[PDB]
């Protein structure tokens, strides 16, 4: 436990970013890269088997 | 320092000042998909552990414990290559970014790797990779020459292929590490272990980068976010929990009542809108990855599934299960 | 086109030769050995998934004795609810050991994944248990304190010595008492008393008595 | 002796119609289903409500009109859809005791033989060797037409007149009722012989040897003396009697094989 | 995987086998290519992956015949287009294979129409070397994927692979539904070009 309780604070340097920031920044790669998902939306029946 | 750790991870959650949720509750849901089985890739005979998609996007394998690692068309439902495996208790396969090289693995402590594409007709075994001490678990796919795996023993590791051993260990794990899935970003991975941590490792560096605690019980399920700033875990109790690598808390945790058994895989689609998720109530269930509601159940098997996986541009899923049948859905 | 006609001469052509190798994971009986420590598995019939196979009346069985870190059996034993029969061994010996040892048998026994699958308790080296209390300095009701306070039903043992028979009785009531606890009729135990070389058959018609209820339920009976 | 006969097909062929309507919608529609018992158990549910509702409905409408409401368009359709009904409601029979002989006295051997592969190979290998049998009753069934004072009978009737139209029921005597109740009463002694010596279901066992020789033994003794008695036996007092007695055969076998298990039975609690 | 095949003997065309060595043939077809002493290349036959798809030619119908004996990976009534050389095809597909592509040492005993495009041309290296193609049909199924089978030979030599762009033949070697040009730039030595289609059994169009 020596060389445990070294390790949490060895790489606790973490700048974090806020989950609201995040809530729109995971919806930035889904109102980016929307329909060119073929299952979030209904895509047609041309080319696909 | 046995109090030195509440100090900072009650300051971490103070960074984390809301949930998913809430704002995402009010924008345009999927509403209900019956994605039905377009193919149906029969062939299997005992049940089934673990398929990897191909680049090309109709490519796939599926590792089944009768020893078989079978390497399917997902529009012509062809068996491509069927290999014979020499340790029947495969927990994991994978498929390389490059589309020449597949690899197995289970309790036998050991990864194999299989070249494709080849002179001499075959699929021949490349690289065996020995070292571990636990069962293997979750293998993957960095490069041709970059192989990490994750193991019975406790540890995570990353691979030299054309050497033979190990260039890294990524220990720090008290429980078995059961489920790894490496990065677009190609210089990160995370895997999820027993001890309901996810320690998100660093494929570069060489020492865990993060941690990720907040399970009631066991993980194994883990997968990115196809953007890589996020990955969302699958654990043994019900619980589907979401995070975020540069947050470190939990960005939110899919739970419905009728669900009280385990979530074996996780996937995701090409939007980050598809949560995917395979139960141990013998059906999966689809999940829109942001406003955490059952949007879709993929009701088509009679045993409890194992695998998920959506390609690389969103167009199919398959699934398999312990009924030893693989079903694409589009 | 042609190509593609020719691309499902594969999928046609391996199921010929990938069926025809599963029909033979399907003939062979799979059972799990799972002991502790000095319980001598190993010696019960005669990398790290180390499995034997043996054929009696013509019916191969395949057990899978798995060498894991340690003792938490919590992840590794999913793979095994395919199987008939957890074939459990468990030594004649110090006590201190054997309230760990049928702490083993309980979390087999209240398990998730093995609900369906009945475990064989196998107890071995029968003949070092009355060679621990014939010298009498076996403080048998210490560890085990209800001992004293009961002693053995009819049915004994034909070296018929009451005092060990009073004792060799009570560890295998002490766990047929974990067993059929919450048992729920699905799986019940199957104890035993052995080193000698009535072990394998002991399995062969025992298994029968899994397979047997299964067909009983499975077959409308 | 006609009044309260006609609400007594009625309950008896109208329950088992709702009786095997529950054994298909629990099979079909559960997932862990796929088992070999499964599918006998289809293959007489389907072959029993082919005499629930065509044996059941031809004697409805023989109650309010003496005569065949259907005439050629059902007497040679719908008789074949009573010694095809008759004919694979009793040996299914033949077929599921095979299936629970070997499952029991046999146990380990029948892990490995009885899958679902061979289940359907065996109830599609018995209804074409008795739909390729009971196509005989075409080329030895026509219609028929007699009169008298209260009566005007134009029925699904006949052909040769019963002098040679004999061994469509005695080769039928011999194969749906003589080797369906000695198959299982040789293979249910021995399951009463297994599990009674290491066992109360065997009351329940003892029941169907006996239930299902009892309800099939006026019937094919009466369609095989008709074929031995000249001027045979029609009236509706003991010819009614043997057809009642077939009905509600066909009405238990959803409760025998099916409501009297554990498995069955959480199988229909779950829906 | 070094294929090799059967010389054969010179009989008057009325009156053979590939036994190639150390691959594995019971995962690959199994052709014959003939190709004329004065004309080039056509088709010839055909076993698939399983004893018997077996094609044959419009004028060697009922001639002689092909096999292949998948334990050992060997193999076992002619014309005037039946007198030229033939060698043998390795291929096999599947959603991402590269078929066709290595041939036999075969220099032997003695139809969806598509053009030449300019059938002699000598040899002159350091620009493009651009040759067009063209066929007598729409080659691109609902897939997606034209499938355009361009060849090439050796003076003296067995043919190989270049168009996508196949395996084991040079870099330096390199489109549209009916018509499709190729983009070949700076030609060096040890160079006999050809272009096919495979959409049915019938078969290049021409003979280079």
């Amino acid at each position: 436990a020596r060389k445990l309780v070294e390790q949490l604070k060895m790489e606790a340097n973490i700048d974090r970013i806020k989950v609201s920031k995040a809530a729109a920044d995971l919806m930035a790669y889904c109102e980016a890269h929307a329909k060119e998902d073929p299952l979030l939306t209904p895509v047609p029946a041309s080319e696909n088997p | 320092a046995e109090q030195l750790k509440n100090q900072i991870r009650d300051a971490r959650k103070a960074c984390a000042d809301a949930t998913l949720s809430q704002i995402t509750n009010n924008i345009d849901p999927v509403g209900r998909i019956q994605m039905r089985t377009r193919r149906t890739l029969r062939g299997h005979l005992a049940k089934i552990y673990a398929m990897h998609w191909g680049t090309d996007s109709r490519l796939l394998v599926s590792a089944s414990q009768d020893g078989k690692l079978i390497i399917w068309d997902s529009y012509t439902t062809n068996k491509v290559h069927a290999i014979p495996l020499r340790s029947s208790w495969v927990m994991t396969c994978a498929y390389a970014p490059s589309g020449n090289y597949v690899a197995c693995g289970g309790l036998d402590n050991i990864c194999s790797i299989y070249n494709l594409k080849t002179r001499e007709g075959n699929v021949r075994v490349s690289r065996e990779l020995a070292g571990h001490t636990g069962y293997l678990s979750c293998c993957r796919f960095l490069d041709d020459n970059q192989i990490v795996t994750s193991s019975g023993d406790t540890t995570c590791a990353l691979w030299d292929i054309e050497t033979g051993q190990q260039t890294t260990t990524f220990t720090g794990h008290t429980g078995d590490v059961m489920s790894l899935s490496l990065a677009p970003d190609t210089r990160l991975f995370v895997s999820g272990a027993c001890d309901a941590s996810a320690k998100l490792w660093d494929v570069r560096e060489g020492m865990c980068r993060q941690t990720f605690t907040g399970h009631e019980s066991d993980i194994n399920a883990i997968c990115f976010f196809p953007n890589g700033n996020a990955f969302a875990t699958g654990s043994d109790d019900a619980t589907c929990r979401l995070f975020d690598l540069r947050a470190d808390q939990e960005l939110m945790t899919y739970s419905h009542d009728n669900i009280i058994c385990g979530i074996t895989s996780v996937s995701f689609s090409k939007s980050g809108r598809l949560l995917l998720a395979g139960y141990d109530d013998f059906n999966c269930n689809v999940w829109d990855a942001l406003k955490a509601d059952r949007a879709g159940v993929l009701a088509g098997h009679d045993n409890r599934v194992s695998c998920l996986g959506v390609t690389d541009d969103g167009m199919a899923v398959a699934t398999g299960s312990w009924d030893s049948f693989l079903k694409i859905w589009n | 086109s042609a190509e593609d006609k020719a691309a499902a001469e594969r999928s046609k052509m391996i199921d010929k030769n990938l069926r025809e190798d599963g029909e033979k994971a399907r003939r062979t009986l799979r059972l799990l050995l799972l002991g502790a420590d000095n319980s001598g598995k190993s010696t019960i019939v005669k990398s790290g998934i180390f499995e034997t196979k043996f054929q009696v009346d013509k019916v191969n069985f395949h057990m899978f004795d798995v060498g894991g870190e340690r003792d938490e059996r919590r992840k590794w034993i999913q793979c095994f609810n395919d199987v008939t029969a957890i074939i459990f061994v468990v030594d004649s010996s110090d006590y201190n050991r054997l309230q760990e040892a049928l702490n083993d048998f309980k979390s087999i026994w209240n398990n998730r994944w093995l609900r369906t699958i009945s475990v064989i308790l196998f107890l071995n080296k029968q003949d070092l248990l009355a060679e621990k209390v014939l010298a009498g300095k076996s403080k048998i009701e210490d560890y085990f304190p209800e001992f004293a306070r009961y002693t053995t039903p009819e049915d004994a043992t034909p070296g018929e010595d009451p005092r060990v028979t009073r004792a060799k009785y009570f560890i295998r009531k002490e766990f047929v008492d974990i067993s059929t606890a919450s048992g729920d009729g699905r799986h019940i135990c199957y104890p035993h008393f052995t080193v000698d070389t009535e072990n394998a058959r002991r399995i062969f018609n025992d298994c029968k008595d899994i397979i047997l209820q299964m067909n009983l339920r499975e077959y409308n009976l | 002796y006609q009044v309260v006969t006609i609400l007594l097909v009625l309950i008896i062929c109208g329950l088992g119609i709702v009786g095997n309507i529950m054994v298909v919608l629990v099979v079909m529609r559960t997932k862990h289903m796929r088992t070999p018992t499964n599918c006998y158990l289809v293959s007489l549910a389907v072959a029993d409500l082919m005499v629930l509702v065509a044996a059941g409905l031809p004697n409805i409408t023989d109650s309010i009109y003496g005569s065949w409401v259907y005439g050629y368009v059902g007497c040679l359709c719908i008789t074949y859809l009573q010694y095809l009904g008759i004919n694979a409601s009793s040996c299914s029979i033949t077929a599921f005791t095979i299936e629970r002989y070997i499952a029991i006295c046999h146990p380990i051997k029948a892990q490995f033989l009885c899958t679902f592969s061979r289940a359907k190979k065996i109830i599609i290998f018995v209804w074409a060797f008795t739909s390729l049998y009971c196509m005989l009753w075409f080329f030895l069934l026509d219609l028929n037409i007699s009169t008298y004072k209260d009566a005007i009978v134009i029925s699904c009737g006949y052909k040769i007149s019963r002098n040679y139209y004999s061994p469509i029921y005695l080769m039928d005597f011999g194969v749906f009722y003589v080797v369906p109740m000695i198959l299982a009463t040789v293979l249910y002694g021995f399951i009463a012989r297994i599990l009674f010596l290491n066992k109360q279901v065997t009351k329940m066992l003892a029941v169907v040897v006996i239930l299902f020789a009892l309800l099939w033994m006026p019937y094919r003794t009466l369609v095989v003396v008709n074929s031995f008695l000249s001027s045979p036996f029609q009236e509706n007092w003991f010819l009614l009697f043997c057809r009642i007695c077939i009905y509600l055969n066909s009405a238990i076998n959803p409760v025998i094989y099916n409501l009297m298990s554990q498995k069955f039975r959480a199988a229909f609690r779950k829906l | 995987v070094q294929l090799v095949e059967s010389g054969g003997g010179l009989v008057q065309p009325g009156g053979l086998s590939c036994s190639a060595s150390g691959f594995a043939f019971s995962s690959f077809g199994m052709h014959w290519v003939r190709q004329a002493p004065e004309k080039g290349l056509e088709w010839v036959a055909y076993i698939s992956s399983g004893s018997g798809t077996i094609y044959y030619a419009d004028t060697v119908k009922g001639r002689f015949t092909i096999s292949r004996d998948d334990p050992k990976n060997t193999l076992f009534s002619l014309r005037s287009e039946d007198t030229a050389m033939y060698y043998c095809v390795r291929s096999i597909y599947y959603y991402g294979s590269s078929p066709f592509d290595f041939w036999g040492q075969g220099t032997t005993l003695t139809d969806i129409v598509m053009t030449q495009a300019t059938s002699s041309v000598p040899v002159t290296p350091g620009e493009s070397v651009s040759i067009s193609c063209r066929s007598s049909k729409s080659l691109l199924h609902s897939n997606g994927n034209t499938y355009l089978y361009w060849f090439l030979q050796r003076p003296g030599q067995s043919p190989q692979l270049l168009i996508n762009l196949a395996s084991g033949v040079p870099d330096r070697f390199s489109g549209s539904g009916t018509a499709f040009t190729l983009t070949i730039s700076r030609l060096e030595a040890e160079d006999v070009y050809y272009c096919m289609q495979h959409l049915e059994y019938p078969t290049f169009g021409a003979g280079t």
